[PDB]
RNA sequence: CUUGAGUCUCGUAGAGGGGGGUAGAAUUCCAGGUGUAGCGGUGAAAUGCGUAGAGAUCUGGAGGAAUACCGGUGGCGAAGGCGGCCCCCUGGACGAAGACUGACGCUCAGGUGCGAAAGCGUGGGGAGCAAACAGGAUUAGAUACCCUGGUAGUCCACGCCGUAAACGAUGUCGACUUGGAGGUUGUGCCCUUGAGGCGUGGCUUCCGGAGCUAACGCGUUAAGUCGACCGCCUGGGGAGUACGGCCGCAAGGUUAAAACUCAAAUGAAUUGACGGGGGCCCGCACAAGCGGUGGAGCAUGUGGUUUAAUUCGAUGCAACGCGA
């Protein structure tokens, strides 16, 4: 829980999709912090991470499409 | 009376009413039958019972194209939604594999208003 | 592979995917009031629960 | 039975076979307190049986009770404020209870000018499954099967 | 003079605001690809679309509006309010360690600005939703709730309106007064550091002490202990109405009485009763069984009717083979 403080690492990255994944269901809906166990100030830049590379076609929005 | 040697049933599902639909991957209706189509009419209508009659009835109308593997998406949270996988599932239809294709809109439209009761 | 516990598959992904309780949620127009007064009392409930 | 459940009352075995299962049936059979009026039906009609009808009388009696059984019962219950016909299985005693009194109940429509007569044809009739009591188990069967939406 | 107030340097968080782009999901419409009889709707129905092909299903396009989850007990804003993503202009808050100005402060009648929604004017735009309205129902009625439709409106630009249960029903600023558990947000220190354990702030949620309160409750974010200033109250109806003034295109707003009328109106809490509020728990109450009554003939009681009299009483359970 709370990964982005133990690595300690200050910016999340929309580039980055391998650690994106982990916090994306089947279905490409974000998963709640009350589930993952990630902080606010670090659960808000995953959000914005997420949604910055949905723009970018790296990741979708739903399951279908 | 011709073959597609595939199908994709659609079953589409309302709170009022559950329509059981074979396709072509193509999205080309093969054979089609409702569950207000099967002597069911009214309350008697929305009911897996109705559905699960309704699945048959598709599944029968269909037959002649000699359809085996078919994917089901479903689709609406009325009753029956599961029945009529199990109705249809009769027949040998092989299963590949099921998907639930609900419209769920992004905070698009307003929906009408609560109603009083 | 076996067509009966692939449908309770079926109910895992669905259920816990919520997309039946979104349904009737987006059924009916709720007032952005009542979304808030909503929200106050489950807060209020759901925490007033696990001090007592 | 909302406290603590008696369940039901237990019964001697029967005089001339040592059965519990012919002395419930007996039992079941008796009017008005009469049990000697009824066990003298019984056992005559099982004694033709058990020269004619089959080999033993005491194994046709089962012969034709496993023969008029019911599986599944819809025992109507409203779950949550709805008529629903839910069907639910019934135990093995019950079972025999109800299938004795099944066949008691279509010996009663028999005729036949008797009451050992009416037990005996009715009985060996629903052992090779063709009885008017064996239908009574397909209709419940019926019902079951029609009310299967409920589960 | 530097402690109040303010400035500078370095950072941090944020749905703060204005502007411009933009993406995905969904609705609707259009054109078609396959295809057949229903669809849709409800307590149940019907109106309503459909055989000129509906709905269902796939492809492609048009368009308007809103941004699932993330999302919170979260954050920001003076308040109203603010939620996809990106850019652009932009306001405030906070922290760290210093430097600087030197009471430059607080409050504020009139004044000026902002101010949800509905509404108004002009010009657009219009998918969904939906006053009025149209039809279908329900009903004793049904100018309603229910259903199918549907116009202004909701959206945009520029003006006006200035009102809300605009609420924390709690004016602003400052000081002081036991504690506990949280969230969010900076930051000093120290572990060997990753985690981790101590210090100090900003905002915020919930308990509770003293005290306060009519009580409920409030309780270091006071409704406690005090100071500065402003607004406001003076029984209930009449009435936030009339008249006048000011303001508005208009709807109306604002300021704001009296005659008359009543002996109360009201706040909180208490004990019951009641609820088409809950939770529970028992009884041949139901379920599971067996046998009846209700039909027939008679016996018996009652009502009614009749009679000179048909003696009086008992009348839902709890009167009617009852006093007898
Ligand atoms: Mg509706
Ligand atoms: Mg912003
Ligand atoms: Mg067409
Ligand atoms: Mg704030
Ligand atoms: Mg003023
Ligand atoms: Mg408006
Ligand atoms: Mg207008
Ligand atoms: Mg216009
Ligand atoms: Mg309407
Ligand atoms: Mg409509
Ligand atoms: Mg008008
Ligand atoms: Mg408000
Ligand atoms: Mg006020
Ligand atoms: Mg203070
Ligand atoms: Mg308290
Ligand atoms: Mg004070
Ligand atoms: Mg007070
Ligand atoms: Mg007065
Ligand atoms: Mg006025
Ligand atoms: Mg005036
Ligand atoms: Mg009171
Ligand atoms: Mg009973
Ligand atoms: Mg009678
Ligand atoms: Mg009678
Ligand atoms: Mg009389
Ligand atoms: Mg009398």
């Amino acid at each position: 829980f709370c990964r982005f403080t133990a690595e300690g690492v200050q910016e999340i990255d929309y580039k980055d999709i391998a650690t994106l994944k982990n916090y994306i269901t089947e279905s490409g809906k974000i998963v709640p912090s009350r589930i993952t166990g990630t902080r606010a100030k670090y659960q808000r830049q995953l959000a914005r991470a997420i949604k910055r590379a949905r723009y970018l076609s790296l990741l979708p929005y739903t399951d279908r499409h | 009376r011709k073959q597609v040697s595939d199908g994709v049933a659609h079953i589409h599902a309302s709170f009022n009413n559950t329509i059981v639909t074979i396709t072509d991957r193509q999205g080309n209706a093969l054979g089609w039958a409702t569950a207000g189509g099967s002597g069911f009419r009214g309350s008697r209508k929305s009911t897996p019972f109705a559905a699960q009659v309704a699945a048959e009835r598709c599944a029968d109308a269909v037959k002649e194209y000699g359809i085996k593997n078919l994917e089901v998406m479903v689709k609406g949270p009325g009753p029956g939604r599961e029945s009529t996988i199990r109705a249809l599932n009769a027949a040998g239809f092989r299963i590949t594999n099921i998907t639930d294709v609900t419209p769920i809109p992004h905070n698009g439209c307003r929906p009408p208003k609560k109603r009083r009761v | 592979e076996p067509f009966d516990v692939a449908l309770r598959r079926f109910k895992r992904s669905c259920e816990k995917a919520g997309v039946l309780a979104e349904v009737r949620r987006r059924e009916f127009y709720e007032k952005p009031t009542t979304e808030r007064k909503r929200a106050k009392a489950s807060a209020v409930k759901r925490h007033a629960k696990k001090l007592a | 039975p909302r406290r603590r459940v008696i369940g039901q009352r237990k019964i001697l075995p029967d005089p001339k076979f040592g059965s519990e299962l012919l002395a419930k049936f007996v039992n079941i059979l008796m009017v008005d307190g009469k049990k000697s009026t009824a066990e003298s039906i019984v056992y005559s009609a099982l004694e033709t049986l058990a020269q004619r009808s089959g080999k033993s009388e005491l194994e046709a009696f089962e012969v034709a009770l496993e023969n008029v059984r019911p599986t599944v019962e819809v025992k109507s219950r409203r779950v949550g404020g709805s008529t629903y016909q839910v069907p639910v299985e019934v135990r093995p005693v019950r079972r025999n209870a109800l299938a004795m009194r099944w066949i008691v109940e279509a010996a009663r429509k028999r005729g036949d000018k008797s009451m050992a007569l009416r037990l005996a044809n009715e009985l060996s009739d629903a052992a090779e499954n063709k009885g008017t009591a064996v239908k009574k188990r397909e209709d419940v069967h019926r019902m079951a099967e029609a009310n299967k939406a409920f589960a």
